[PDB]
């Protein structure tokens, strides 16, 4: 997380948002807090970062031998 | 509160105590190797 | 009426009543500021409104002065401890509210009467200090003067216009050496009220720079109405 501290800290280079909502969406998916609070409280809007598509991609990271899974597919 | 609390306890006193002794060596190292070229250069 | 909005400010917004007013000025145009600067800013400055309870009163605009001071906050705030948020006014030209990020308690917004133009918002600014200098610190009048300075980085012809204003309204200024024109040149070419900032002078020494600017009323009461 010191390289992304000391990444986003400097004053020359600005970062748009594109870039900050995949990272986000790496720490989401690879359970990074660190990061993601990191990310989130840099300016990120989080309302406009969750869409549909990510919320199932979420859920679909869930581990195989889950039961967050086996009740998903249950109910499918 | 809670964060504050957690910062001020001895633990973390001790734990910033030892990485702020290990930065005071390193810049005791540095040190030491300047005045030793300074010394080398001056000579 | 600068009373009105003061106590709208103190009261029915819950902000604290300031123990100090710093104003920051001026600042040339550039996405870049020094390094120098910048720590001037940083532990300066920020740490002297931390230490006092002080309210930071800057141009809320995204570039220039503002920005500046946006990041200078945020620098402190991340390497700060779990002490009080320092509340920084800005004064630019329905509780939920819209608003696109791409650090600031309250927007205080100018009726200037002319869309795009700026610049008739600095004597109602004025008028906020020539108030709040007025007013007594602490609780009831026992309280000396409320402490107002303008600190001027920068800046150009307007800003000089600025300070003679505010110097005709008894509030004192500094001037940084070294910032570039205006307040660096005004300081090396150089009635009381006008204070110097020398070169050497840095972070870690604000409160002292501040209070000799302020005497120049006792040292004593300044401190007791302080927190250190």
């Amino acid at each position: 997380v010191d390289i992304a501290q000391s990444e986003l800290f400097r004053g020359d280079i600005q970062w748009r948002s594109f870039h900050l909502e995949a990272s986000l969406m790496d720490a989401l998916l690879n359970d990074r807090p660190e990061f993601v609070r990191l990310l989130i409280s840099h300016g990120l809007s989080l309302g406009h970062f969750l869409t549909p598509m990510r919320l199932a991609q979420l859920y679909s990271a869930a581990p195989s031998n889950s039961l967050i899974r086996n009740l998903l597919d249950q109910a499918s | 509160a809670r964060a504050r609390d957690k910062r001020e306890s001895d633990s973390e006193r001790l734990k910033r105590t030892s990485q702020k002794v290990d930065l005071a060596l390193k810049q005791l190292g540095h040190i030491r190797e300047y005045e030793q070229r300074l010394k080398v250069l001056e000579r | 009426d600068p009373a009105a909005v003061y106590s709208l400010v103190t009261r029915t917004w819950g902000f604290r009543a300031p123990n100090l007013v710093v104003s920051v000025l001026g600042g040339s145009g550039g996405p870049v500021l020094q390094t120098w600067l910048q720590d001037l800013l940083r532990r300066g400055l920020v740490r002297a409104a931390q230490s006092t309870g002080a309210w930071i009163v800057t141009g809320g605009l995204h570039t220039g002065i503002g920005r500046h001071v946006g990041v200078a906050v945020r620098d402190h705030q991340m390497a700060s401890t779990g002490g009080t948020k320092v509340v920084a006014m800005g004064v630019a030209p329905s509780f939920p509210a819209r608003y696109r990020w791409r650090n600031y308690s309250a927007f205080f917004l100018v009726d200037d009467g002319t869309h795009g133009c700026l610049g008739g918002e600095n004597r109602f600014r004025l008028r906020l200090e020539s108030y709040i200098s007025q007013q007594k610190t602490g609780v009831g009048g026992t309280g000396i003067d409320i402490p107002v300075l303008l600190l001027l980085i920068d800046g150009d012809e307007k800003m000089l216009t600025r300070i003679e204003n505010a110097t005709q309204a008894q509030l004192p200024c500094l001037l940084v050496a070294g910032s570039g024109g205006a307040a660096d040149c005004l300081a090396e070419t150089l009635k009381e009220l006008l204070t110097v900032y020398s070169s050497e002078d840095g972070s870690e020494e604000f409160e002292t720079i501040v209070l000799k600017a302020l005497v120049k009323l006792d040292e004593l009461r300044l401190a007791v109405a302080w927190n250190r």
